């Protein structure tokens, strides 16, 4: 799985 | 925006010592099993290099002397033991949301013995005066610590207009700092006064270090 | 390994447009998660500008949204930054960076900007190329107590950076301090000091050599004792 910030534009 | 506040802004450490740098976020950067706080190291004349990501994971090739810890809003970068090559600026950076933001940076500098500045003052050269300008220069070289207060005095009174200062970064060989202070005036203004004093207050002396010259 | 390289004008005039290119080698731009532009201001403050995502969608810093644009060229493997209506406040070092998936925890991945370019300095100014005025700085009015005597060289009002300053054509390298240039009403002023034994000056000649490549200027000033 991958961890991308919840506020990143392309979450 | 998530504002990152680093502490302290500057840290002087001796080799082999432990250095701890903090980073406080204005709101939590934790989410679904990860803390989105990364750390960068930047040496002068070089781009930032990723050190730690996701709060505590070291990037490949970074030595174990670096450790990151924290969660929520509070994070710390620790270096133990500190080595010569560690002198650099360190930044924390959050990837919890866009816009991505960085802290202002903590400069890790090397601690050395206190050194008083060697002060020299210089009258304007005739080549400049004959052209109508007058810059009086004062060099405050090889001192430590970095904090110094320089004041210009003309005929006994403090002058603040026309003063431009420039600092060097810590010297890589001797770890001292140097500074240049220039007072620029027109020739006419220059010739209305006689006594020019460059005065420095530094931790190394209870009395100001003073250098002067009289036009004549 | 992957390598990023910024290129573009180093000097732009106010209200014009700044355009920079980031060339990527050893990795295709279509494979990276996102490609970013970050700038660093004198004082070391880093401001993220924006990025182009793999989907080709972009996201910008709200502070720059009205005048920024990021595009990519899949063929030349480059991405670009366009910043309009620049002001002197836009003077900074510009970097491009790759955001890639890093191994995290137990077979997981975490995105981080792991590879940055070397950076490219951009100055925004309306100043004209101007050669420096080099002034010799001789001790107040004598020699002095014990061994060391400090001499100087003032390099005033030039544009653009940089100037190269040596002492005695490079022969004098120890005891030299060249200070960072500072802006003095749109022109740069920098100074250099050299500390030498009382036995060498004024008996031996000390000269500061100054080269300003932009204007092709080369000046050599001999520090001569002040004739009072």
């Amino acid at each position: 799985r991958i961890h991308i910030g919840p506020g990143r534009a392309f979450y | 925006d998530i504002v990152l506040t680093q502490s302290p802004a500057s840290l002087a450490v001796s080799l082999g010592q432990r250095a701890t740098i903090s980073c406080k976020a204005s709101q939590g950067v934790d989410f679904d099993g990860a803390s989105f706080m990364n750390w960068y190291q930047q040496k002068p004349g070089q781009p930032p290099k990723l050190l730690i990501f996701a709060a505590s994971t070291l990037e490949s090739g970074i030595p174990a002397r670096f450790s990151g810890r924290g969660s929520g809003t509070d994070f710390t970068l620790n270096i133990h033991p500190v080595e010569e090559e560690d002198a650099a600026t360190y930044y924390c950076q959050q990837s919890h949301e866009d816009p991505l933001t960085f802290g202002a940076g903590t400069k890790l500098e090397l601690k050395r013995a206190d050194a008083a500045p060697t002060v020299s003052i210089f009258p304007p050269s005739s080549e400049q005066l004959t052209s109508g300008g007058a810059s009086v220069v004062c060099f405050l070289n090889n001192f430590y610590p970095k904090d110094i207060n320089v004041k210009w005095k003309i005929d006994g009174s403090e002058r603040q207009n026309g003063v431009l200062n420039s600092w060097t970064d810590q010297d890589s060989k001797d770890s001292t700092y140097s500074m240049s202070s220039t007072l620029t005036l027109t020739k006419d203004e220059y010739e209305r006064h006689n006594s020019y004093t460059c005065e420095a207050t530094h931790k190394t002396s209870t009395s100001p270090i003073v250098k002067s010259f009289n036009r004549a | 390994d992957v390598q990023l390289q910024q290129s573009g004008p180093d000097l732009v005039k106010p209200s014009q447009s700044l355009s920079l290119t980031c060339t990527v080698t050893g990795y295709s731009i279509t494979s990276g998660y996102s490609w970013h532009w970050i700038r660093q201001f004198p004082g070391n403050k880093l401001e993220w500008m924006g990025y182009i995502h793999y989907s080709a969608g972009t996201n910008y810093n709200p502070s720059l949204k009205s005048r920024i644009s990021i595009t990519r060229d899949t063929s030349k493997n480059q991405f670009f930054l366009q910043l309009n209506s620049v002001t002197t406040e836009d003077t900074a070092t510009y970097y491009c960076a790759r955001e890639e998936a890093m191994p995290y925890g137990n077979q997981a991945y975490y995105y981080a900007m792991d590879c940055w370019g070397q950076g490219t300095t951009v100055t925004v100014s309306s100043a004209k190329t101007t050669p420096p005025s080099v002034y010799p700085l001789a001790p107040g009015s004598a020699a002095q107590t014990n061994s060391m005597v400090t001499l100087g060289c003032l390099v005033k009002g030039y544009f653009p950076e940089p100037v190269t300053v040596t002492w005695n054509s490079g022969s004098l390298s120890s005891g030299v301090h060249t200070f960072p240039a500072v802006l003095q009403s749109d022109l740069y002023t920098l100074s250099s000091s050299v500390t030498v034994p009382s036995s060498p000056r004024p008996s031996e000649t000390v000269t500061c050599n100054v080269a300003h490549p932009a204007s092709s200027t080369k000046v050599d000033k001999k520090i001569v004792p002040r004739d009072c």
